[PDB]
């Protein structure tokens, strides 16, 4: 079959990882600061 | 905490009325570290008295619900 040439490959390549920074956990996300915190006076 | 705690029941039980009275004995459960007491008595105190205006229960409901995680919307709310 003697006709137009083409090639035909589907692309679903994934994505190399991206490595976002990270976020930074506030003071009151940690157990302690937040005992401190809630048993004010 | 023990002590303050029984003194803030004696207080809610002389008079109902007193909403400081019952918002120390949730803060002595918190210094108890009785992180799902506390929860159990201030959801038992905000829907019974879900017209009340104690802004700082319900800051201290937020701060639970995120530790919690899974209750974000009553939370934000």
């Amino acid at each position: 079959r003697q006709d137009y040439i083409a090639k035909v490959r589907y692309q679903n390549d994934l994505p190399a990882p991206p490595c976002p920074p990270k976020l930074l956990k506030y003071e009151i996300e940690k157990e302690a600061p937040q005992k401190e915190f809630l048993k004010d006076s | 905490y023990v002590q303050a705690q029984k003194q803030f029941k004696q207080a809610e039980d002389s008079q109902n009325s007193n909403t400081l009275a019952k918002l120390g004995y949730a803060q002595c459960l918190i210094a108890r570290n009785e992180v799902g007491d506390a929860t159990i008595y201030l959801e038992k105190f905000f829907k019974e008295n879900q017209d009340s205006k104690s802004s700082e229960m319900m800051l201290l409901l937020g701060i639970i619900y995120s530790q919690s995680g899974k209750s974000y919307y009553k939370a934000i709310i």
